[PDB]
């Protein structure tokens, strides 16, 4: 299993991180540090950057970094 | 075009009484039972909005039952069969031929 | 000599012995069952509810509870409706 | 009140690809279909041990009463059917041992006994206590023993039970011991294996029933019986 | 017997770790030296909420803490409790009785309590 | 009558009122066994009362094997103290006695056949299933196990007093069928 | 097939004398007169020998044998080789309440003496050229 | 043959239902003894020759009015021709010595119901194997 | 990620000490030490399962016993190890077993 499992882990981690009030964006390495994914492949990284965090309606692209999308949802 | 089906009285379709306690019913009573069952099924399917092909098949089966009400010698069609090998005696059977 | 009286059939007692040696499938924490789910849809895209239960070795109600949160059921006109392990 | 659709007869009956456009879509209830499945299973069970049809009818009556009374929804219909067959056999004066009904069912002695207890509770009825006598015609005939041995075994078991020689032993065990210790008194002999496998008793059950019944040997036999073997020649295990 | 088992274990271990060492680039010289060192290391209370009415209802808890005495390390297959005693079907395991090593493949144990 | 029943086992339920974690209790206890694949609770056993108790995650304690109601309460307090030793804030609420089991003797054999014949609506004697007569009697909630040995077992009572009057209710009946 | 593979083979057929099971379950010889009077069916049990084998990936084949498995009752033609009246002499027939002059050759089904009438059929396996002019 | 096929089908269904459910199956319980018994009995009782488009009148109540009547009934032959078609009703030449030229019913069944001659014998068949071996061994 | 029962032994203690000495010299990473421990556990488990075909007996009395996550913790006192070749007397023994 590879290239398809960690996407669920990272999206869940960032969603739960936003649930704690972390409105500030976080870099990819910041999430990778505490998710025990230091051995993640480079092609996985670029595939993530090019598809995963841009196609989903739950990730906001601001000042180059990635954050939640609380404006789209109801609060 | 049969839109309301006449239901014969009990005289036309009497229930015989056997040895012991029995309520053996005429063939027409069984055919009326099937007619009412399929009619209720179709009514409920139309009421709760079933699939189109479900309604079409139920209409087809209702047509078959109303057909075997009258004619059981439909050429190239299955016969209304009671349980054990006996075709039902439809109205045309009750009327035509030597024992009619 | 046939249909001889017996307290219980050999196959039945064998099946009960197997069932009581193996026991019931124990309820686990959410993360570890989710780890089996992750290995699962890494292994194969589509799945059948029975095979998922066999692979995960988890209680059917608990599997349904942890799968409904992330998974959805897709209707198919070929065989039967089935669950989808993709979160989206 | 429903009727079947017969096989197709011509082109109009069939469809574009090798199938009839009318099918046997039965309108049976879940309840009626489940209880018809049960009657069909009861008949199969009863014909395995050659029960007459009257016992099958009584079993159907008891099963219908239980299934309408609706207190055992949680037990398999096959276990309720087995218990009903046991009750029907016991009510007719021709009881079958629990192991005999078990042998013709997928349901264990544990499960059929529990369902029997629960059916008796539900119907608020009772059944006569089995005597080491009813289980004699079968346990003997199956073992192929003469008619004088029938009378000897019946009389001796009845006398042993009457004077309370055996405390609390199940009637099956006392009956089997009677068969054992009346068989050796005649020319026709039967070993432990045959009687045990034909009556359901274990070797240790029949052995301790024999050792309990042995000392009162001569006073227990019928007076008018041909002693093909002397009373003192019975071998003690 | 026991030294022969030790030598066979050493042979199997060194044969097994060859692929592991060659996978990550560990040279052979690390193994032999380690082995040498390894060998050199071997050779009427109405209101019932307060529960403090009782004391000294526990035994010494240090027995698990010290672990200085002999300890059985093995695996189990079948254990039965029969109102008085525990019947054990203990499969293969190793033992260290007062420094001397022992081995067994099957055992029957009896315990009283 | 002249013979007094003796209670041989007691079981009671008591609500601690707080949720518990089973794994930590099994780890930090002294006589705790827990197999997840077998059963939903942690058994615990204490020698001096010879009582056993079951720890459930919803915090309802159940005790077994006590010889007296006061002994059962003391054992329940002991198990609650064992829970408190882990720092879990348990309580002692709605302690309700549930069942006690009594064994006694009449010292004469009984002909069970007459007993089940004259009390068919109460008795059910099946030698194949179980060698003892089961006697279910109405106004008390009580079932009796009777045997040819004379031994009698009383069970199903709610309170200690309840056991007694049933015994003297069956003793004359039993006295009418002395072998 | 469910992995195990189960194989059943039916080898030998046995067929005992006609028998009757009373309410007690005691088998006794069904005499034909008794069948006629009590509306019984004059049938004999049919027993078959079955071999059961199991194929497992671990090569643990069993060859278990169920000897003489009851598989139903065949009605028996009277005065045939498998009837109770086969070798009986005239005196034995009279003592058994059966006419010596009875030819037999009929079954007893529910107490009715049922006879099978030979049915004519076109000969099989032979070429036949006919004269369809219609 | 058909009813043994039905029995084997039922055993297969039962044993498949047990094997897929994941347990060995008891052979004795799989066999439904009802099938052969109450199928042969039904066919010989009602005369309908087939399952419970089939021949009728194959089995009849034996005629016990006179010994001659019983013998005549036990030696009867039936032609399945419908009861039209005068040709099969005629007394063909090949009936000499095999079928009685006199014994037929009068009415709707004349000619179609016949009786064996007094020395007529119907072969029970035999295996053609030894004939084939002999012929092959011959020239 | 294994049974992990032979680690708390004299052999396990010696291996752990050797790995600690190697780590303190900055020769191998701790992950390689863990991998070596896992391989050693697998090897000793296989050796015990295969090359052991002998039997021993023991008797004693129990005082303490526990069970958690397929791990027994029996304790025996006044234990006599009986064997056909040698008899051993020991005061107190602790039994840890897994499956």
């Amino acid at each position: 299993g590879y290239k398809f499992g960690v996407l669920a882990k990272i999206v869940n981690y960032m969603k739960t991180r936003h649930q704690r009030g972390d409105t500030h964006p976080l870099t990819l390495d910041e999430i990778l540090d505490e998710t025990q994914h230091l051995d993640i492949g480079l092609k996985q990284k670029q595939w993530l950057m090019t598809e995963a965090l841009v196609n989903n309606p739950k990730i906001e692209v601001i000042d180059g970094k990635y954050a939640f999308k609380p404006k789209y949802n109801v609060r | 075009i049969v839109t309301v089906l006449p239901v014969p009285p009990l005289s036309v379709r009497p229930a015989v009484v056997m040895q012991g306690s029995a309520r053996n019913q005429d063939d027409l009573t069984h055919k009326l039972a099937d007619i009412v069952k399929i009619n209720n099924q179709l009514r409920r399917n139309e009421q709760n909005g079933a699939a189109a092909h479900v309604i079409a098949e139920d209409v087809k089966l209702l047509q078959f039952h109303v057909a075997t009400m009258v004619d059981n010698e439909l050429p190239g069609l299955p016969r209304a069969m009671q349980k054990s090998g006996r075709p039902l005696k439809s109205l045309k059977q009750r009327l035509k031929g030597k024992e009619g | 000599t046939n249909y001889k009286p017996v307290a219980n059939h050999q196959y039945n007692i064998e099946y009960e012995r197997k069932k009581k040696e193996d026991g019931k499938r124990a309820r686990a924490d959410k993360q570890h069952v989710l780890d089996m789910l992750f290995s699962a849809f890494e292994k194969h895209q589509y799945y059948n509810l029975k095979d998922l239960v066999d692979i995960t070795k988890q209680p059917v109600v608990y599997l349904k509870e942890i799968l409904k949160e992330i998974g959805v059921q897709n209707v198919k006109g070929i065989h039967k409706n089935t669950w989808e392990l993709k979160p989206e | 009140l429903s009727t079947m659709i017969g096989k197709g007869t011509g082109a109009a009956s069939f469809d574009e690809f090798g199938n009839s456009k009318y099918q046997n879509r039965r309108t049976m209830s879940s309840s009626d279909r489940a209880m018809m499945n049960a009657f069909k299973e009861i008949t199969t069970m009863a014909d395995r041990i050659n029960l007459p049809r009257n016992i099958v009818d009584r079993t159907n009556n008891l099963f219908k009463q239980v299934y309408e009374q609706k207190s055992l929804k949680g037990r398999a219909n096959d276990a309720i059917a087995s218990a009903c067959l046991y009750i029907a056999c016991r009510q007719e004066g021709v009881p079958r041992t629990f192991k005999e009904i078990c042998a013709v069912s997928r349901i264990s002695k544990k499960e059929i006994g529990r369902c029997f207890k629960l059916i008796l509770k539900a119907l608020e009825t009772s059944v006569d206590l089995i005597t080491t006598g009813d289980f004699m015609s079968r346990f003997c005939s199956n073992l192929c023993l003469p008619k004088q041995v029938q009378m000897a075994a019946t009389h001796i078991a009845r006398k042993a039970v009457e004077l309370d020689l055996v405390p609390g032993r199940s009637p099956i065990s006392v009956a089997a011991a009677a068969i054992y210790m009346a068989s050796q008194a005649s020319a026709e002999k039967r070993t432990q294996k045959e009687i045990g496998d034909i009556a359901g008793v274990a070797d240790v059950t029949i052995r301790q029933s024999y050792r309990l019944i042995y000392p009162r040997a001569p006073d227990l036999f019928p007076t008018d019986f041909k002693f093909d073997t002397p009373v003192d020649k019975l071998p003690q295990l | 017997t026991v030294p022969k088992l030790y030598r066979s274990v050493i042979e199997d271990v060194i044969n097994d770790v060859r692929d592991i060492f060659l996978d990550d680039g560990v040279d052979e010289q690390v193994l032999m030296e380690l082995k040498t060192l390894w060998e050199n290391k071997l050779m009427g209370q109405v209101e019932e909420e307060p529960l403090n009415s009782e004391d000294d209802v526990s035994d010494e808890e240090g027995q698990e803490l010290f672990d200085t005495e002999n300890v059985v390390v093995c695996q189990y297959d079948k254990i039965h409790r029969s109102k008085n005693k525990w019947k054990f079907h203990l499969k293969d395991g190793i033992m260290n009785l007062n420094g001397r090593d022992y081995i067994f493949s099957k055992a029957i144990g009896d315990a009283e309590w | 009558s002249g013979i007094v029943p003796q209670l041989q086992n007691i079981v009671s339920t008591v609500n601690l009122g707080c949720k518990l974690d089973l794994k930590t209790i099994a780890l930090r206890a002294r006589n705790a066994e827990y197999n997840p694949k077998r059963f939903a609770a942690v058994i615990m056993r204490i020698r001096e009362p010879r009582t056993t108790a079951l720890i459930f995650s919803s915090g309802k304690m159940v005790c077994t094997g006590a010889k007296s109601e006061e002994q059962s309460r003391l054992a329940a307090r002991k198990y609650a103290r064992v829970v408190q030793k882990l720092g879990f804030p348990a309580k002692f609420l709605d302690f309700k006695i549930q069942n006690m089991v009594g064994s006694c003797d009449v010292k004469f054999p009984i002909r069970l056949e007459g007993l089940v014949l004259t009390h068919q609506q109460f008795s059910s004697y099946e030698p194949e299933l179980f060698p003892g007569l089961i006697y279910r009697m109405i106004k008390p909630r009580i079932v009796l196990l009777i045997f040819v040995s004379g031994k009698v077992v009383l069970t199903g009572a709610k309170v200690r007093a309840e056991i007694y009057e049933a015994f003297e209710n069956i003793y004359p009946i039993l006295k009418g069928f002395r072998k | 097939q469910a992995p195990p593979r189960y194989l059943l083979k039916f080898e030998q057929i046995y067929l005992s004398k006609p028998t009757h099971w009373e309410r007690d379950g005691a088998p006794s010889p069904m005499m034909p007169n008794e069948a006629r009077l009590r509306n019984l069916t004059y049938s004999a049990p049919l027993y078959v020998d079955i071999t059961k084998t199991v194929i497992k990936e671990g090569e643990e084949q069993l060859q278990t044998q169920h000897q003489k498995t009851f598989i139903g009752k065949i009605p028996i033609m009277l005065r045939s080789t498998y009837c109770l009246l086969n070798g009986l002499t005239d005196r034995d027939l009279c003592e058994l309440n059966e006419c010596p002059l009875d030819p037999g050759g009929y079954f007893i089904i529910n107490g009715s003496e049922k006879v099978l009438i030979a049915q004519e059929k076109m000969a099989t396996n032979t070429v036949y050229v006919f004269a369809k002019k219609d | 043959r058909g009813m043994f096929k039905n029995l084997l089908k039922e055993v297969r269904i039962y044993a498949q239902k047990f094997i897929d459910r994941g347990k060995d199956f008891n052979l004795e319980l799989a066999i439904k003894t009802r099938i052969i018994s109450d199928g042969l009995k039904y066919s010989l009782a009602t005369g309908n020759w087939g399952d419970q488009q089939a021949r009728a009148g194959v089995s009849q109540v034996l005629n016990r009015l006179t010994f001659a009547s019983t013998l005549s009934h036990l030696r009867r032959l039936n032609s399945p021709i419908g009861r039209k078609l005068a040709k099969p009703r005629q007394l063909h030449n090949t009936l000499w010595g095999m079928v009685c030229p006199a014994e037929t019913p009068e009415g709707h069944a004349v000619g179609l119901v016949k009786n064996l001659a007094l020395m007529a014998y119907i072969s029970v068949g035999s295996q053609p194997s030894p004939i084939l071996e002999f012929l092959e061994e011959w020239s | 990620m294994a049974y992990q029962l032979y680690r708390n032994t004299t052999l396990g203690n010696s291996l752990q000490e050797s790995l600690d000495e190697l780590i303190q010299s900055q020769q191998i990473t701790p992950q390689l030490a863990l991998q070596v421990l896992l391989q050693f556990d697998k090897a000793i488990n296989a050796a015990l399962a295969q090359r052991v075909r002998n039997r021993v007996n023991f008797r004693g009395s129990l005082n303490t016993y526990r069970f958690c996550d397929n791990v027994w913790t029996f304790v025996l006192n006044d234990v006599e190890f009986r064997e056909v070749t040698e008899l051993i007397k020991v005061d107190k023994v602790k039994i840890v077993a897994c499956d």
